[PDB]
């Protein structure tokens, strides 16, 4: 029944700062030392700071140091990390983790044995923008022996997520949603395809349901096919 | 600072198969290592500490060995569940904790070439950019490459690519790769290609279009 749950998460301007939360549960918090780890996506573990479970103990990441602040309050089981100077490249996913307890009641173990499922933290000064949707219509160029792609163009969005169903869900085999992808103008890209039988283009209409919830923005593209030549 | 490396980066295997993962320190950690198990978009899970001891619930299965700087860990008889990426965490000398770069367990199936599709810039895009799509469809192995090439000019940091995990039913992947281009430049040339290569492919398969074709 042990449960790490964080907070505090979201976007923040390079150069200022967030503080994150981890409200602890399950176990007697005041008896453990406590970590954080991050994870950027798609990459490696990355430890960031520990502190003993008194509190009176500390230990960073290089790539931290003097930047971040571990700390607690066992009064309310809860775990801190202070991040302040924030780069582009402290974008991750920040868990908050517990070790294991010590053989005398007083040493570090860094035996971590249970994690939280994490807050993401993104480090940008991109505003808040819904996408613009394109379609990518099925052609010549897009259809190979009796199968017929296409897809939708989900462009220039901040921040992440956004969601693409097709035909308002009744759409699901062969879609492929791929991971979004960071543009140099800040923004995020991703598109959105789906693989069907050439002989449907002419009796099935394919739109894709984009949404955006940050900006509250909603937009259905016709996907239609072209002739070519 | 302890280096951990984990070999290989990749596993390809199937279900009943016996997967051997090794984990390497730089120096001596004697037997201060932990295996975790991490699926996307989910926190890792422990799965053995101090090198060979499971953690509850984790089956018998699972079994870690090794000391010093050479640690392993054996799957027997995988099972779906198993397919995952696999972590090793010293913590023989410390601060920093340091992990290995992870392993990435992926299922086998036989190679299979990409379909290849391209789509041009829509109309409605090109009324200041222009975005051009290659798909490469259902696929294995992952590894997989695109060439941009412009009027046959190869290009170069112009595009994106991304691709979906591990299908869960045919065990393939995809690859969408973006080239993205000031409208000017755009309508400044003609040719407009993508070269692929996979495997599964004996030679470079080229799809392309000429600006305005369709």
């Amino acid at each position: 029944q042990v449960q790490l749950v964080e907070s505090g998460g979201g976007v923040v301007q390079p150069g200022r700062s967030l503080r994150l939360s981890c409200a602890a549960s399950g176990f007697t918090f005041s008896n453990h030392g406590m970590h954080w780890v991050r994870q950027a996506p798609g990459k490696r573990l990355e430890w960031v700071a520990v502190i003993s479970y008194d509190g009176r103990h500390e230990h960073y990441a290089d790539l931290v140091k003097g930047r971040f602040t571990i700390s607690r309050d066992n009064s309310k089981n809860t775990l801190y990390l202070q991040m302040n100077s924030l780069r582009a490249e402290d974008r991750a996913l920040y868990f908050c983790a517990r070790e294991g307890l010590s053989r005398d009641n007083s040493g570090f173990t860094g035996l971590i044995d249970y994690w939280g499922q994490g807050t993401m933290v993104t480090v940008s000064s991109a505003s808040t923008k819904g996408p613009s949707v394109f379609p990518l219509a099925p052609s010549s160029k897009s259809t190979s022996g009796g199968t017929a792609a296409l897809g939708c163009l989900v462009k220039d969005y901040f921040p992440e997520p956004v969601t693409v169903s097709w035909n308002s869900g009744a759409l699901t085999s062969g879609v492929h949603t791929f991971p979004a992808v960071l543009q140099s103008s800040g923004l995020y890209s991703l598109s959105s395809v789906v693989t069907v039988p050439s002989s449907s283009l002419g009796t099935q209409t394919y739109i894709c349901n984009v949404n955006h919830k940050p900006s509250n923005t909603k937009v259905d593209k016709k996907v239609e096919p072209k002739s070519c030549d | 600072e302890v280096v951990l490396t984990q070999s290989p980066a990749t596993l390809s295997l199937s279900p009943g198969e016996r997967a051997t993962i090794s984990c390497r320190a730089s120096q001596s950690v004697g037997g201060y290592l932990t295996w975790y198990q991490q699926k996307p978009g989910q926190a890792p899970r422990l799965l053995i500490y101090d090198a060979s001891n499971r953690a509850t619930g984790i089956p018998a299965r699972f079994s870690g060995s090794g000391s010093g700087t050479d640690f392993t860990l054996t799957i027997s008889g995988l099972e779906p569940e198993d397919f995952a990426i696999y972590y090793c965490q010293q913590r023989g000398n410390w601060p920093p904790i340091t992990f290995g770069q992870g392993t990435r367990l992926e299922i086998k199936r036989t190679v299979a070439a990409p379909s290849v599709f391209i789509f041009p810039p829509s109309d409605e895009q090109l009324k200041g950019t222009a975005s051009v799509v290659c798909l490469l469809n259902n696929f294995y192995p992952r590894e997989a490459k695109v060439q941009w090439k412009v009027d046959n000019a190869l290009q170069s940091g112009n595009s994106q690519e991304s691709v979906t995990e591990q299908d869960s039913k045919d065990s393939t992947y995809s690859l969408s790769s973006t080239l993205t281009l000031s409208k000017a430049d755009y309508e400044k040339h003609k040719v407009y290609a993508c070269e692929v290569t996979h495997q599964g492919l004996s030679s470079p398969v080229t799809k392309s279009f000429n600006r305005g074709e369709c």
